[PDB]
């Protein structure tokens, strides 16, 4: 159909492309149209015009039946009667009609952040592909770059067409593709100007439409890449083939940015209410606390004053945050003074000094029991009540459950108080996990009792992090980290046996993978950080190695998913710490010399999304 | 007041399916003071004599020659009477009578049939109108006669070894009969009768079946014949009362239904969208089968299927009732359909009085499904249940009906009744409903069937389809609930019934099924690029004298015709209303 409705674009050969049906498809027909109005004057000019119109009718023809990508679009034959040949009809448009859509209602990443690095991808490798072929596009632009699919785990999203809706090279594609990088990551055009000459001459003196800052757009690989793409210095700018290769790096994938926020004298993670990431600073008068919120980026707390006494952790009961000071008490401060919390609203004494928390539910009372693991391995009992702490606690003696169950000898290293390190709920909260030394002790939620010993490392060993996972087919499973063995143990949680090893000090994990029963330093883990259903273990040389199982016979078969470490946080240091912050998020958290500290934050993904970035570059691979 | 409390309308109007009674139909007596009959006997007077017909009906003006074949089989009666003789008045000897009046100007038999209407009206003539097989080719003339007849049949007690679970042989019972008939000049009309009446259905090539001869319940294990699998469905009927000899015809009509069964998958058929039913959508080979007066089991490969009178007290509602539960490994419940569609047409026959309500709405019949999820939970007591005629109205629209002791733990409706859903057919043939670029337009319609459903012009995968659509909707009242359930089941009914004869055929010359989907009720078929072939028969009959198709393609076209007759005659398959407008041009 030739209707000016079923004009899908046109070229620059003054061709038209229509949209059309070719054996029940819908086709992008390229039509080419030359009658312009006895005369010889008008015989030869039309002879004339339509030679030059075959000559391009084999031209394209010849280009378009040489290639074959996953990311070109496809010809599907050629006519002589009228002189046109059909390509795919995208059935989304152009990448600029979707991609304006999704920027009206958002400030950056307006595809989604899988999804715009797919696409990017996707554009990059279409590009490598015709320079691997020598063949230059030089009209590179969000029109003629058409859209298939909008989703994630779909194999391809877009394709590149020769039509839209002076000395040329491989980097002048390359500056159009940074431009193409800055509309996907922006959704808006690199409005300089009107006039296209000033805008040139703006580009070529090094000026930009730039946005904000990594902070802000969270993809800051993507950003390092753009900004070396529109280098004016073609020399210094990427190939394209390397821009391929670089993508397929997790930490492209995972990485959003790092914050820094200068001197500070320690590290602690909250949930999010708020305190979502605190740095403590000062002490006595001069105490405070700067706090980030990792999904924007911004420090709407620097250094807020909190007189006090040093403290260890400061744990957030659904209003009440409790801050573990070196002086046998937890100081309860309350949200209600917002951030300046100066006078708490609570003051509990211990027997020693309270080195970290844990706050389970009971949900058959509606209320809180905040478990305080002190320094001495003795666990503090503090019901809590719609915020409201209580004094009558109940204090749980590792000593004496020893004596009543456990019956290890009094001359063993397991008998030196050593402070509880890691806490965590298992079996819906029904029970409490604790570490003390190389063993761990299991109190029961309901009577308070230390009810179970586990033995994940032997004396004298000791156990500095533990944490809850389940794997989808619904076994909960505990990991036990380290610190001297630099390995971490896993457990199943409704059995209380030891069924698994994940040995952490290995200077290459290639593929590493352990089993599961039915610089030196640099190699030590940190945390255990449980995202969804896969296990980060950030390590102190800045890399977080991301575990998961694969099925086997219904044993399993622990195995890293992806390596990741952003290069460019190696001069904040050794990293100290880390956390999950959010369901997507998990951030890590670095100290220098300096005592400086800096936060590096990560896409927090599961198996699911591990899986789809890997398998498409498996796929796209074999396509 | 009371007696028309229980049959009119609350809005005052007779009820739905009552009949029309007012204070003029009442009235009360007295048999030894005589209280009240001068007024009963002027009443009966006064509404025959105010009967209208036309004319009144009452000394209505009536052809003298009915008249004189009145007398005639009056006659005929009365000397059958005295010489003892059979009362069937065959179609033949009705004939003769016919032909024997005097000053008869019956002449074609439309002017008998008027006479026979006026035979049968007037308490002359006895009919039962069964038009298969040609049974409707005889009359009664004695209520008294036919009474003790059937009576006769009834009266025979034979022991265990007599009748076989129900069953006497067809020797035994003309022996046994003899003495009203039953002799060899008699025995195909009285087994027709009885047929008709389903008093001896044939049984094999060896007995005749009598329903109210049922064995009791054997001491069989009908409870270690269960899995305990997840394909599980369930039904329970409760009914205000059971008509005597329900159970005992309704499980003949199963045990014969399953014995033809089982002798066509080693003779009444359709076609095209017609008024006529049958068991299409059941394919399935038994293994054993347990019988009682009160109920059945079946066990076919893969499954089985149970039915047994229950006291089901719903709502504290005890009443009469049964319970069916049907299992299979394979999710082919094909049986509950099948026994669903017995049920409805056993009581349209029989009890057709049950397909009612009471004077408020109430219904007669109700029907309900135990919850999966309710019964899971509890897994008795008064577990939950759906209401069939809700689990209707919800699978036409939805995937998915909540439970109302349990809001937020989903229930399937294809877990719940799967009849409704098509978990019988492959997988492969189901029509996509995201491929189908299907439009209501009136410009979109292509044709009609007679099943009230419209074929319209759509799009399936690129390919031009032919889709044809079921609308159920007649546009918080219990009445139109109940209407809106019961056309609901029709429209799936007839889906089953089409999608079988459709996926059961394959021939060059009938067009072929793309798929078939629930979300609209509605399946694909082909759709002829050329329209019908009386659109291009009349555009190449207008400037032709004959054979306006040309020679060889008009002989090619009546070879093609004569092909798709003689594949769906082989298929025992039959048209009845072929037609230019339905053969379609490719």
């Amino acid at each position: 159909s030739e209707d000016e409705g079923s004009v899908l674009g046109q070229g620059g050969s003054g061709t038209v492309i229509y949209r059309a049906r070719y054996q029940g498809q819908p086709v992008a027909v390229k039509r080419f149209h030359i009658k312009k109005f006895a005369d010889t004057m008008l015989r030869h000019l039309r002879a004339t015009d339509a030679m030059k119109n075959f000559s391009e009718f084999r031209q394209e023809a010849s280009m378009l039946h040489a290639l074959q990508h996953p990311c070109i679009v496809a010809l599907i034959g050629i006519s002589i009667h009228p002189l046109c040949f059909a390509l795919e009809l995208a059935p989304l448009s152009s990448l600029n009609t979707v991609l304006s859509e999704n920027a009206r209602d958002s400030s950056f990443i307006p595809l989604g952040h899988m999804l715009t690095q797919k696409i990017a991808y996707q554009i990059a490798s279409g590009l490598a592909y015709l320079h691997k072929k020598n063949i230059i596009f030089c009209d590179l632009k969000s029109d003629n770059i058409l859209v298939w699919s909008l989703d994630v785990k779909e194999h391809i999203n877009i394709k590149l067409s020769d039509y839209g809706i002076i000395v040329y090279d491989e980097k002048v594609d390359m500056f159009s593709y940074g431009m193409v990088l800055y509309e996907l990551l922006s959704g808006q055009r690199p409005a300089l100007g009107h006039h296209q000459l000033q805008i040139a001459k703006k580009l070529s003196k090094g000026i930009r439409p730039v946005l904000g800052q990594p902070e802000e757009v969270q993809f800051r690989r993507l950003q390092a890449l753009m900004m070396e793409c529109w280098d004016t210095k073609p020399e210094k700018r990427p190939l394209a083939l390397s821009v391929v290769s670089q993508m397929k790096d997790p930490t492209f994938a995972t990485f959003m940015y790092e914050l820094c926020c200068g001197k500070q004298t320690a590290f602690f993670s909250s949930q999010g209410q708020e305190y979502t990431v605190v740095f403590w600073d000062g002490k006595e008068e001069s105490r405070n606390y700067t706090v980030v919120n990792t999904e924007k980026g911004l420090m709407e707390v620097q250094r807020m004053c909190c007189p006090g006494m040093k403290v260890s952790c400061q744990l957030q009961v659904q209003r009440s945050l409790w801050t573990a000071t070196e002086d046998q008490k937890i100081y309860i401060y309350t949200l209600k003074g917002m951030c300046p919390l100066n006078t708490p609203q609570q003051a509990l004494d211990t027997p020693a000094v309270v080195t970290c928390f844990l706050a389970v539910p009971v949900i058959k009372k509606n209320s809180y029991l905040v478990l305080a693991g002190l320094a001495d391995g003795l666990v503090a009992v503090f019901p809590v009540v719609r915020g409201t702490p209580k004094d009558s606690c109940s204090y749980l003696c590792s000593h004496t459950a020893n004596r009543s169950k456990f019956s290890i000898a009094d001359e063993d290293a397991r008998q030196n108080p050593y402070p509880v390190k890691a806490m965590e709920v298992v079996n819906s909260g029904s029970e409490v996990w604790y570490s003390n030394g190389p063993g761990l002790l299991v109190i029961d939620c309901a009577s308070l009792e230390i009810c179970r010993r586990l033995e994940p490392y032997m004396a004298p060993s000791m156990v500095t992090s533990v944490v809850c996972s389940s794997e989808g087919r619904g076994e909960e499973v505990v990991w036990c980290l380290d610190d001297k063995a630099n390995s971490l143990v896993m457990y199943h949680s409704t059995t209380y046996q030891l069924c698994a090893r994940y040995f952490c000090g290995v200077p290459s994990p290639l593929r590493d993978m352990f089993p599961v029963r039915p610089f030196s330093q640099h190699l030590q883990a940190v945390k255990i950080l449980a995202v969804r259903d896969l296990i980060w273990v950030p390590r102190r040389g800045g890399d977080v190695i991301v575990i998961g199982l694969e099925k086997d016979s219904g044993a399993q078969r622990g195995r890293v998913i992806a390596v990741l470490k952003a290069r460019e946080l190696t001069p904040h240091g050794v990293l100290v710490d880390a956390a999950v912050v959010a369901k997507d998020t998990v951030v890590c958290t670095f100290e220098n010399e300096n005592t400086e500290w800096c936060l590096a934050v990560w896409r927090g993904w599961g198996a699911r999304e591990f899986d789809i970035f890997y398998q498409s570059y498996e796929e796209l691979g074999r396509l | 007041a009371y007696v028309l409390a229980l049959c009119r309308s609350p809005s005052g109007s007779r009820a739905t399916g009552f009949p029309d009674i007012t204070f003029k139909h009442l009235h009360e007596i007295s048999c030894k003071s005589l209280e009240g009959q001068e007024g009963l006997r002027q009443l009966i007077f006064h509404v025959t004599c105010s009967m209208k017909d036309c004319q009144r009906l009452a000394g209505r003006l009536i052809p003298r020659s009915y008249l004189s074949l009145q007398e005639a089989v009056l006659a005929e009666q009365q000397r059958r009477s005295r010489d003892d003789d059979v009362q069937y008045l065959t179609d033949r000897q009705l004939e003769q009578l016919v032909e024997q009046t005097p000053d008869n100007d019956i002449k074609d038999y439309e002017d008998l049939q008027s006479a026979i209407s006026f035979l049968i009206e007037t308490g002359t003539l006895l009919h039962f109108p069964d038009t298969s097989h040609g049974l409707r080719n005889l009359y009664f003339l004695d209520p008294i006669w036919l009474s003790e007849c059937l009576q006769r049949i009834f009266n025979i007690k034979g022991s265990r070894s007599v009748a076989k679970n129900g069953v006497i042989r067809a020797e035994d019972l003309r022996m046994l009969l003899v003495g009203t008939g039953f002799t060899q000049q008699t025995e195909e009309q009285y087994f027709q009768f009885l047929a008709k009446f389903e008093i001896a259905l044939p049984v094999a090539n060896d007995s005749y079946l009598l329903p109210h001869l049922l064995p009791s319940k054997p001491g069989l294990d009908t409870h270690g014949m269960r899995h305990p699998t997840a394909n599980t469905i369930q039904r329970v009927f409760k009914m205000s009362f059971v008509p005597v000899g329900f159970w005992q015809r309704f499980i003949a009509r199963m045990l014969i239904s399953l014995a033809e069964m089982d002798l066509q998958l080693f003779t009444i058929y359709s076609f095209t969208g017609n008024q006529r039913n049958r068991c299409s959508t059941f394919r399935v080979k038994r293994n054993q089968t347990i019988y009682w007066q009160e109920g059945l089991l079946v066990t076919f490969d893969g499954g089985y299927l149970s039915v047994e009178s229950s006291d089901v007290n719903w709502k504290k509602k005890k009443s009469g009732g049964m319970k069916i539960v049907c299992q299979s490994e394979v999710r082919d419940f094909s049986a509950m359909a099948f026994i669903t569609d017995h049920v409805n047409s056993l009581i349209d026959q029989w009890f057709p009085a049950l397909t009612a309500t009471e004077s408020d709405g109430t219904p007669l019949m109700e029907q309900y499904v135990p919850c999966p999820v309710c019964e899971t939970a509890w897994a008795s007591e008064d577990v939950q249940y759906f209401d069939m005629e809700d689990c209707v109205l919800t699978a036409i629209e939805r995937d998915f009906i909540s439970c109302p002791r349990h809001p937020d733990l989903p229930v399937p409706l294809q877990e719940l009744v799967p009849e409704l859903f098509m978990t019988d057919f492959p997988a492969r043939l189901f029509l996509e409903n995201s491929k189908l670029e299907h439009s209501e337009d009136e410009g979109s319609v292509l044709g009609q069937g007679g099943s009230g459903t419209v074929i319209y012009r759509a799009r399936y995968q690129g390919q031009p389809v032919a889709v044809k659509r079921f609308h159920i909707k007649k546009f918080a009242d219990t009445m139109l609930r109940h209407l809106r359930a019961t056309d609901a089941m029709k429209n799936f009914s007839e889906f089953r019934q089409e999608a079988s004869m459709l996926h059961a055929l394959q021939h060059p010359c009938i067009v072929a099924l793309i798929g078939i989907s629930i979300h609209p009720l509605c399946f694909a078929l082909e759709l002829a690029p050329l329209s019908s072939l009386n659109t291009v028969l009349s555009e190449n009959a207008r400037d032709s004298s004959f054979i306006p198709l040309g020679h060889m393609l008009t002989q090619k076209i009546a070879y093609q015709i004569a092909s798709g007759l003689a594949y769906l005659h082989k298929k025992n398959i039959i048209f009845c209303d072929l037609k230019s407008d339905n053969i379609l041009v490719w």
